[PDB]
This record gives structure tokens, C-alpha cells and sequence, in this order.
DNA sequence: GGCTTAATTAATTGCGG
DNA sequence: CCGCAATTAATTAAGCC
């Protein structure tokens, strides 16, 4: 019942596409991506990172 | 006021060694205590704190950092 | 109940003060 | 020394199928 993020299909969308270029944007990128789909850095950020854990394995 | 540093994949990479250590729930509650009257502890007393807490002074520390993190991603997120 | 995955935790490297 | 950015490996748990 804790809180937890369900995106969007288009701002899923947007995360995979820029994920596509760097696997690791720059905070800049993340803020501006974030006014562009409505989510807060923070949000980005994880997806990110958690993202990332994936490819890794 | 942005204050960015320098970017992951240059640094060296880590050393984890290593336990993956969790602390007890009276350690963490004893520790949000003192973070609420005091975000910032000077070493002699992070020193005492970690002390009667029994866990290091890196842990302590760590911690603390940690909570800030966590503080402002809090505040500013609104 | 499994499984993917968002969220959380204790750690690290290294600048800039 | 210290904070802090920027990141990880591990985990905890939400909620689809």
C-alpha cells in the first residue's frame, strides 16, 4: 500500500527512447525530460537506475 | 545554485568490501530521532552517537548523509 | 503466487570547499 | 577533515497476469 508509479504508455515511451541514447543522462537532460513527460526528476532518476540494473545482468 | 560534480563512468571502479549490514530498528529510531533536532553532527559527537549505538563511525556518517539525501529530495519535491 | 519492476538502503569515488 | 553528486548491489514490496 505504499506508494508506487505507474507510468504512462507514452511517458514509458519517452523513458525507453532516451534510455536508447545514453544509459546515463546527465542531470540536465533528466530535469528537461521530466517537464517534457510530467514526472519529477526523482522518478526519472530511479527508472534509470533501476533500468540500468537490468541490461547489466 | 545547481552545484554538479563529476560523472560515474570516469571514477575508478568501487571496492565493496564489503557485509551488506542492516540496522536494527531501535539503531534507525534512535537515529531519525536525532536527525529531527539536528541535521548536521560534528564528528566528536557523530563519535558518541555511533558509540552508544554500537555501529562505526563510517556508519553513523554514512547515515547521516543518506538522510540528507533523503531530507531534500523530500523538501523539493513538492 | 510468480514475476517484473518501483522504491528503499548502506555503501562507494572523488571534487570542491 | 567535511558535504555532496552520482552512482551501485542488494534488497522490499505493488500489483498485473
Amino acid at each position: 500500500r505504499r506508494y508506487r508509479t505507474t507510468f504512462t504508455s507514452f511517458q514509458l515511451e519517452e523513458l525507453e527512447k532516451a534510455f536508447s541514447r545514453t544509459h546515463y543522462p546527465d542531470v540536465f537532460t533528466r530535469e528537461e525530460l521530466a517537464m517534457k513527460i510530467g514526472l519529477t526528476e526523482a522518478r526519472i532518476q530511479v527508472w534509470f537506475q533501476n533500468r540500468r540494473a537490468k541490461w547489466r545482468k | 545554485a545547481r552545484r554538479i560534480g563529476h560523472p560515474y563512468q570516469n571514477r575508478t571502479p568501487p571496492k565493496r568490501k564489503k557485509p551488506r549490514t542492516s540496522f536494527t530498528r531501535i539503531q534507525v529510531a534512535e537515529l531519525e530521532k536525532r536527525f529531527h533536532k539536528q541535521k548536521y553532527l560534528a564528528s566528536a559527537e557523530r563519535a558518541a552517537l555511533a558509540r552508544g549505538l554500537k555501529m562505526t563511525d563510517a556508519q553513523v556518517k554514512t547515515w547521516f548523509q543518506n538522510r540528507r539525501t533523503k531530507w531534500r529530495r523530500q523538501t523539493a519535491e513538492e
